[PDB]
């Protein structure tokens, strides 16, 4: 984890 | 210029390729891109609540079309890839890859430059949409806690957190008070808010906590009628029921994830997913050793207790029905 989006 | 020239005099990796011929593709801002400078620059960034030491370099080291031009051509075509999407919550957040450090401080900075650029566009959003002044400004304040926060996570000016400010920056994020709200969708596409905390504002109180919720409905009603959502949805560790291990009952937290109904599956144990998020967030965590941190509060010792203990932090994912 620990890059965000929301995609 | 061209795609390949800008990559490489900005050393950027091959992979921010396709990146670099869709911004060549969209081409330059049909309203050229303006960098305000000096005292005019200064209220902006006293404005959106920049540390001082920050604004002063951040003045400092604004680039120029003549002697940057690849960081230039990056900095119009990225506005305009932001802007281009102004109101649009289906579009995915690109804010466009970080620049190398080896570039200096216009480089450690170009995200805060993008963001001084594209203030007057969403500011018009704003304006059109008859949202208040007040809240147009509390909202765009994030660029300060996120400056701050580059400068304690890695030591020097920056800010890293681009995907992030598309939010602010296409108008589709509102701060209402202590909590931020988002036009967002669900995977069926039925309308929903994004609920968001922001680090500055204090203790996540549940009067502040409440307000926020009662304020949410009636903003997006009013100024999003289109939208009608009915219910705020979030995903964070805060919402992990393996707090309860560890904080006590006046825990704002514990107290307040009382109220949300999860919605996905307990986790597998091993599932180590939300361990780099909650580190991020109580920590701003950044490769060092464990026992190296901080322990001054419940929450501290309780993360590395956890995790030392060989157990694993979930985020997990529920809803509010808005007020
Ligand atoms: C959201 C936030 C404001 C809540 O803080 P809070 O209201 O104080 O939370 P609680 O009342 O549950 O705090 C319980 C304990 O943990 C401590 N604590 C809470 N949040 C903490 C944090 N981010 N870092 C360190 N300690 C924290 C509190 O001081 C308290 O300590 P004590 O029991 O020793 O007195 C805080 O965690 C924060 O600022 N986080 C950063 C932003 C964030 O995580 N947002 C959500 C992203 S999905
Ligand atoms: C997502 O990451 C960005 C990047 O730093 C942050 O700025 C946001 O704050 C993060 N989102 C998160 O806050 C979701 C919180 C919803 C939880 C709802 C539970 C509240 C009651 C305990
Ligand atoms: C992230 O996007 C998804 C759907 O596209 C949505 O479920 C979620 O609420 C979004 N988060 C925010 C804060 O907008
Ligand atoms: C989630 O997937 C998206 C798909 O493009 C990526 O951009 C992102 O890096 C993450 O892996």
């Amino acid at each position: 984890x620990y890059x965000x989006x929301y995609x | 210029m061209d795609p390949e020239t800008v990559r490489i005099a900005l050393g950027l990796e091959e992979r921010t390729a396709a990146w670099l011929t869709e911004l060549d593709e969209l081409g330059p801002p049909a309203e050229p891109v303006r960098l305000p400078r000096g005292e005019e620059a200064r209220d902006l960034l006293r404005r959106l609540e920049v540390p001082e030491l920050d604004a002063e370099e951040i003045v400092a080291a604004a680039p120029d079309p003549d002697r940057d031009p690849a960081l230039w051509w990056l900095l119009e075509r990225t506005h305009h890839a932001i802007v281009r999407h102004m109101g649009d919550h289906r579009a995915k957040p690109r804010g466009g890859p970080p620049l190398p450090y080896e570039g200096g401080a216009a480089a450690r900075y170009f995200h805060v430059y993008v963001f001084l650029a594209t203030v007057p566009a969403v500011r018009r959003f704003h304006a059109e949409r008859g949202i208040p002044d007040e809240v147009g400004w509390e909202t765009l304040t994030q660029l300060g806690e996120l400056v701050a926060i580059h400068r304690r996570k890695y030591g020097q000016g920056g800010m890293n957190m681009q995907w992030w400010t598309t939010y602010h920056l296409r108008g589709i994020l509102y701060r209402l008070g202590r909590l931020q709200f988002s036009l967002a969708t669900g995977k069926d596409g039925t309308p929903h808010l994004g609920l968001a905390v922001p680090e500055w504002g204090g203790p996540l109180l549940p009067k502040a906590y409440d307000e926020s919720l009662h304020r949410a409905r009636p903003f997006f009603d009013r100024h999003f009628p289109e939208h009608g959502a009915r219910v705020a949805w979030g995903s964070s560790w805060m919402l992990d029921p393996q707090l309860e291990e560890y904080l006590t009952e006046d825990s704002n937290i514990i107290q307040l994830a009382r109220f949300w109904t999860l919605t996905d599956s307990a986790p597998e144990p091993g599932n180590a997913d939300g361990d780099s998020s909650i580190l991020e967030f109580v920590f701003r965590y950044n490769g060092q050793p464990l026992d190296e941190l901080p322990q001054r509060s419940s929450l501290e010792r309780a993360v590395i207790a956890h995790l030392k203990a060989g157990r694993h932090w979930h985020m997990r994912t529920g809803f509010v029905k808005l007020p």
